[PDB]
């Protein structure tokens, strides 16, 4: 009958790295080789009460007093040094291959047939679109996620590291090429292309991808954050804990790599928002909500489903989202 | 005394394990209740009890812990206490001994039958020997109380050959002349249990939590507690260990392992002291272990001369121990880079950086290896003296009495052993 | 859950939850009047005692901490 | 249980995976039963070619790192564990919980024979160092140093040395050689007597108590902590006897059919961990085999200590 | 009657050690004793729910608010440095001698006739081909595992290492060496031909294994995940440990074994999968499925009672596969 196999893990393609960011002088982002990293660094804030009250405590005399007590914290944080007014961003981009080929998989026929789809899939609309997507990604700097919203100037160098040097080199302005279209450009074409080599298995695409943006002298930059479960006292009250590598502030590949996945234009909701990143039941964190609801027949496990075991191929948009989350890679499959 | 009274509390007891099944089945059809009355409240009982007991087994070193594929021959055997001194074993476990079964996981109910306390004690002494009061209150046939004696018994001893099974342990023992024995190992599940019942009381008794709390209030308690660090759980039922055996059921796996730890088994870092002027008070210093023997010391310091052999004998190996770690950590330094003491620095401990790093006579034919052989440093031990007396307590009573003597005495005793130590580092 | 009341000190839970691991979590602060002293993040499957247990440390310490400071000033 | 002619360092002997469930009630260190069965087997297989005797061993564990884990929320432990082959249906098997452990020891074997003055020195050092070589010590490989800055050297030295003076030398320089690490060595007259202490503080004591006590971290009252004179661990001491002594053949599904086969349990006694400079001489530190198979009592201890 | 043992074990031949992992840079691997360990860090993960609903939690307003709530898990990750693309994986080998000799076992007319068998084996055609396969496994960089999976270039170098110097050296390339075929090479005719001296001798044959892949600047690298039973615990843990000797991310034992035993490809099915690990009843854990069934007369012990008691030799193919399980070693013996 051919149901699906209840162990489907797949491996994730399109590996990011940490992104390790440094600070520098724009006119000088040619040589930023030396460029010293931003360090991630410990000030005192003094919060005051301007959360919603529970209806309960609304009184003036509770209010007023616990205004007079505010709360003192120490939180950890990123910024540009006072004479440095750009920011780089680097890291290495690997495009793996094989998308279809699950790493773990139990069933023998299940995994023949998922092989046979995805092959069909290749032959009909090869990694073109995806790759396309996934190179307009990388040419705006959505990897730079709030470094990006007040930027003056954004700019984005991708090199192709072939034998440990730079085989074919790319430079984008980061701010023309928007977050919100898919366009045509020949360079980005040329990028897509090398991409789409790298996701059929045609070749070995290891990329190095370098974003310089200007922020201002001394503002505050956003590296990635980590969660704190216990505050306590022997701790200075450290509310916030920032990413760092080695004393060098740095973004968690999976942001990266979230950051690259948001190409899903194709959610039966309204395009108004814009891409979103591709995940199953389509869930956005910031939104709270989840486009591809698997009420509708529109969430991946119910059209990987109907593709695979019976035979109901969906529309290529849905297919490319279908083939987007085989890029991702999950624990598919159910107990 | 009377088998009356004992067929009345077998028949009480067989009441509320009815009405303990009826209530917790809740047969309303499938006439369920009446074959459980039929079945469970008679002599029909007893057979069944006789036909479930040749299935389990009462033993107090099993096996099934060994790997769980493994079918061999389960012991209940006490062995005999040694002459040898200072070991523990089984042989300890007298009247605080818990029996465990082994066998199927429903017929356990013929075990708490078995192991009732009617008139005072157990059963099984009651039918091992020929009691007026037992062997007649659970049959009115002088054969059937035969037959249901000898399988109620029976429950206590090997049954079949003995054997031990290719997934247990068998391990040879060397005899003194010319030979070796087999010695196949059972787990001790009744020392186990023991030793699970007394950590429990120590981690989570009622007066060992009320000691926790008059601790962390920083007062008085007549009594005091212990801490039990670094213990190890070992399961052995992944998700059923009520088939291994109803001991095992009690506490889930959780063999609650002991700490047979050697010192060295939290080994931090090695570091160079740099630009420190003095290691053994700058980077020697803060080593955990030492802090515990220089606070001991300080505790020891001031203290009454009632036991005073004693205490300074233990205070003797005490500074013992803050010599050998000395030793110790200059050993574990003796693995870092040859030349670091080379490094460029305002402070660096030169008079220490000697005895330090003896491996910069190697790269250093002629610029230190010779001064190293001839100087000999032994100034490094009154360094390390200064510093010690630095590290105690500043006690007038004690300078000004033979107490301080005593302590200078052994000092120098401890001192020149170390300087002896470090004299002959050169072969 | 609903919040715990030590004496002078709270532990009241925040309103919206998490999941550290796969297990649900809620955050809960500890209170001396108005000045917050720790926050902990607790399994949702904690009993109020378990929750107590988390903080008596840091009421332990609290306590002695308060006698020191306050001890009354001796005379011989 | 005799004078060894002469003390064999086995130098620093890097053990991948030893056992470090070492009894039912403890865990850590590997039972010194591992180390005098592995310096039996020495002499079984290469101690005989060379009409020398290797029994007594002394531990030093220069380096001790067990396979372990503290779950979150917990104060106890938990061993990592290994994933084993699936079953013949292709389900997981059932998971049966061992520790490991990674080890770095130096071994001194006591030798007396004939083949001291028959052979080199070095010559039976170096064989018996490439025998163990390719051997296990606690149920883990040994790790040869290869392609590293410089392997240790085997050193034989003969106690009969010229003088006091020359015999204390090379002690002490063999007590050098073997310095980051502490020697194991047993308890038993000092958990004896704090048992006999026990008994007089409060009756009916059993010697399982006096063995927990020297071993937990005890706290009294007015908040002090009752001092330990050294490490002081809780060890197995051998085996003692559980059934009568079956014949070699008697016994279903035994190892061999040329060997008497007893059941036994285990017996655990004091031990301690210590530096090699507070020893005397280097041969106190060796473990002997006890067997007197007429008690049972099969037992592993370094006598001679104290 | 020749009745088979109750008994039955035999030590582990060619046990490795562990793989410690180190970094670099390419075309420096010459002067890699000094390369700096990858260390296994600590960072944080946020993820949203992407398994498969149970037809009760596909309700809109459930899955939104199953979203709404963070899930936030605590991994163990290992990279490579910032400046260093190249990952060197170092472990030593021990191919022991007296392979057939059994460890443990009870009859000693089977002990008679099972030697008689290995001397049959021996001096019939050797293990000439078993120790043809472990030196391709060991040639091809295999005990990398997902390490292996998207280096630019790989390069294995095996050192023969007789009292403490280097022997004889091989070098390999990893990629250009097949991980199904099992072909003829003269430097892989040397390394069999002492594998096979290791595994016939009386002591053993030391070999140290150290592979470099070029991975990529910074990328991710795969040390052996541990296994850590949850025990069903009230605290939520860290999802993801991964192992470390010494403050050094390493790949278990027993990984790098069950890497080096892919050899056999004379199992019933189709050589699909290729190579599997030599194992009793086939198994295979990445495919959740034992070939070699009991059923067929292919699994070990039925094929190993036929060729010892009945004398019914099987394949050649077969009696490699059952003196592949006696270098694999296990215990065995029924009741």
């Amino acid at each position: 009958i051919l149901s699906t196999a209840s162990v489907l893990a797949f491996e994730r393609k399109l590996d990011p790295s940490d992104a390790l960011m440094s600070a520098g002088a724009w006119a000088q982002r040619d040589a930023s080789q030396e460029w010293p990293a931003v360090t991630v660094r410990e000030k005192s804030v003094r919060g005051t009460i301007s959360n919603r009250l529970k209806t309960k405590d609304r009184d003036p005399a509770k209010l007023d007093a616990s205004i007079q007590s505010p709360n003192l914290q120490t939180v950890d944080v990123a910024n540009l040094p006072s004479d440095a007014d750009t920011l780089k961003v680097r890291f290495t981009l690997r495009v793996l291959g094989g998308a279809g080929t699950p790493s773990a998989c139990n069933d023998a026929a299940y995994r023949d047939k998922l092989l046979q789809t995805v092959a069909t899939y290749v032959n009909d609309q090869g990694f073109a679109e995806l790759a396309r997507r996934y190179a307009h990604n990388l040419a705006n700097a959505r990897f730079l996620w709030r470094n990006r919203v007040g930027a003056e100037a954004v700019e984005v160098r991708i090199n192709h590291i072939r034998q440990g040097e730079v085989a074919r080199a790319w430079r984008f302005d980061a701010l023309a090429i928007g977050l919100r279209d898919f366009k045509a450009d020949a360079e980005l074409d040329a990028l897509a292309e090398l991409i789409a080599s790298g996701l059929s298995g045609s070749g070995h695409v290891l990329l190095e991808v370098v974003a310089f943006a200007r922020i201002g002298d001394g503002q505050e930059v956003f590296p990635s954050q980590e969660l704190i479960l216990d505050k306590g006292d022997k701790k200075g009250q450290k509310s916030k804990t920032l990413y760092s590598v080695r004393d060098a502030a740095a973004i968690h590949s999976q942001k990266i790599g979230n950051a690259l996945r948001t190409i899903d234009t194709w959610y039966p909701d309204e395009d108004g928002l814009g891409p979103i990143a591709v995940e199953p039941y389509g869930s956005v964190t910031s939104q709270g909500k989840a486009y591809r609801q698997p009420k509708q027949k529109l969430d991946f496990y119910t059209l990987l489903d109907n593709w695979v075991l019976r035979d109901e191929a969906p529309a290529v948009e849905q297919q490319h989202y279908v083939i987007a989350n085989l890029i991702r890679g999950g624990v598919f499959g159910e107990a | 005394p009377t088998w009356q009274e004992l067929r009345q509390f077998i028949e009480s007891f067989i009441q509320e394990r009815l009405q303990g099944k009826l209530d917790k089945l809740q047969p309303d059809e499938d006439d369920k209740r009446q074959t459980l009355l039929a079945t469970h409240r008679r002599e029909a009982w007893l057979a069944d009890a006789a036909r479930r007991v040749g299935q389990l087994q009462l033993v107090t070193h099993t096996l099934k812990p060994i790997h769980p594929d493994a079918r061999g021959s389960n012991l209940h055997s006490l062995p005999q206490a040694p002459g040898q001194p200072g070991l523990a074993g089984s042989h300890e476990l007298g009247d605080r001994l818990v029996s465990d079964v082994v066998g199927n996981a429903a017929a356990l109910d013929v075990f708490k039958f078995l192991s009732l306390q009617y008139q005072g004690k157990n059963l099984l002494n009651w039918l091992t020997e020929d009691s007026a009061e037992a062997l007649q209150a659970l049959s009115d046939n002088a054969e059937q109380a035969r037959e249901w004696r000898q399988a109620f018994i029976g429950i206590t001893t090997v049954k079949g050959a003995p054997a031990s099974h290719s997934l247990a342990k068998q391990l040879y023992f060397p005899l003194p002349g010319s030979g070796y024995h087999l010695l196949a190992p059972l787990f001790p599940t009744s020392l186990v249990h023991h030793v699970h019942a007394l950590l429990r009381e120590a981690r989570f008794g009622d007066a060992a939590k009320a000691a926790r709390e008059a601790r962390s209030r920083q007062e008085s308690w007549p009594h005091g507690f212990s801490e039990y660090p670094n213990l190890a759980i070992q399961k052995f039922g992944g998700t059923k260990p009520q088939n291994i055996s109803q001991l095992n059921n009690e506490r889930r796996g959780e063999n609650w392992l002991l700490p047979s730890l050697p010192p060295n088994w939290q080994r931090q870092n090695v570091n160079a002291p740099m630009r420190h002027s003095s290691v053994f008070e700058h980077d020697f210093g803060r080593t955990p272990e030492v802090s515990r023997l220089t606070r001991t010391l300080q505790r020891f310091l001031a203290k009454t001369v009632h036991n005073n052999l004693a205490i300074r004998q233990r205070r003797a190996q005490l500074v013992a121990q803050i010599c050998d770690e000395a030793l110790q950590y200059a050993a574990r330094l003796r693995e870092l880079e040859p030349g670091w003491s080379a490094t460029p620095g305002c402070q660096l401990h030169d008079a220490e950086q000697l005895w330090l790093d003896p491996l910069r006579a190697q790269t250093d034919e002629t610029f230190l290896q010779r001064r190293l052989r001839g100087d000999w440093p032994a100034e490094v031990g009154n360094r390390f003296a200064n510093w010690l007396n630095r590290a105690v307590s500043s006690d007038s009573q004690i300078l000004g009495s033979p107490e301080a003597a005593q302590w200078s005495q052994e000092l120098s005793k401890e001192l020149t052993m170390f300087k002896e130590i470090l004299e002959d580092e050169r072969d | 859950m609903n919040a715990i009341h030590i004496g002078p000190f709270s532990i009241t839970p925040a309103a919206r939850g998490l999941h550290y691991g796969g297990l649900p979590h809620h955050q809960w602060t500890l209170y001396y009047g108005p000045r917050e002293m720790a926050i902990k993040t607790l399994p949702d499957s904690y009993t109020s005692s378990e929750v107590r247990d988390e903080f008596s440390d840091i009421i332990a310490e609290f306590v002695i901490d308060a006698r020191h400071r306050y001890a009354p000033d001796v005379l011989e | 249980v005799t004078d060894p002619e002469a003390l064999l360092l086995l130098p620093r002997l890097s053990i991948q995976n030893a056992n470090a469930i070492s009894s039912p009630l403890t865990w850590g260190f590997p039972s010194p039963g591992a180390f005098t069965g592995f310096v039996h087997a020495l002499q079984r297989r290469v101690g005989i070619s060379l009409d020398i005797e290797l029994d007594g061993v002394g531990i030093v564990c220069h380096r001790f790192e067990a396979q372990i884990s503290q779950p979150a929320g917990k104060r106890t432990k938990v061993f990592n564990l290994t994933r084993n082959p699936l079953n013949r249906d292709g389900s997981t098997a059932a998971i049966v919980e061992e520790g490991r452990a990674h080890l770095e020891v130096s071994l001194l074997l006591g030798v007396h024979g004939d083949g001291l003055d028959d052979h080199p020195a070095q010559e039976i050092a170096r064989q018996v160092q490439e025998q163990a070589g390719a051997m296990r010590l606690a149920g883990g490989s040994i790790l040869p140093w290869c392609n590293e800055r410089f392997p240790a050297p085997n050193a034989e030295l003969l106690m009969l040395g010229g003088s006091d003076e020359q015999r204390r030398k090379n002690q002490r320089r063999l007590t050098r050689r073997l310095l980051p690490g502490f020697a194991l060595v047993s308890r038993e007259a000092l958990l004896q007597q704090h048992l006999e202490t026990l008994r007089t503080t409060l009756p009916e004591a059993t010697t399982l108590d006096a063995l927990l006590d020297l071993c937990r971290i005890n706290f009294e009252p007015p908040w002090q902590v009752r001092d330990k004179p050294g490490w002081l661990v809780p060890i197995p001491a051998g085996y003692n006897a559980l059934s009568p002594l079956y014949l070699p053949g008697e016994v279903r599904n035994a190892r061999d059919r040329e060997t008497p086969l007893r059941f036994v349990e285990n017996l655990f006694g004091l031990g301690e961990w210590l530096s090699p400079h507070r020893v005397a001489a280097l041969s106190d530190l060796l473990w002997y085999h006890h067997a007197e198979p007429d008690k049972g009592l099969y037992r592993w201890s370094t006598p001679r200590f104290v």
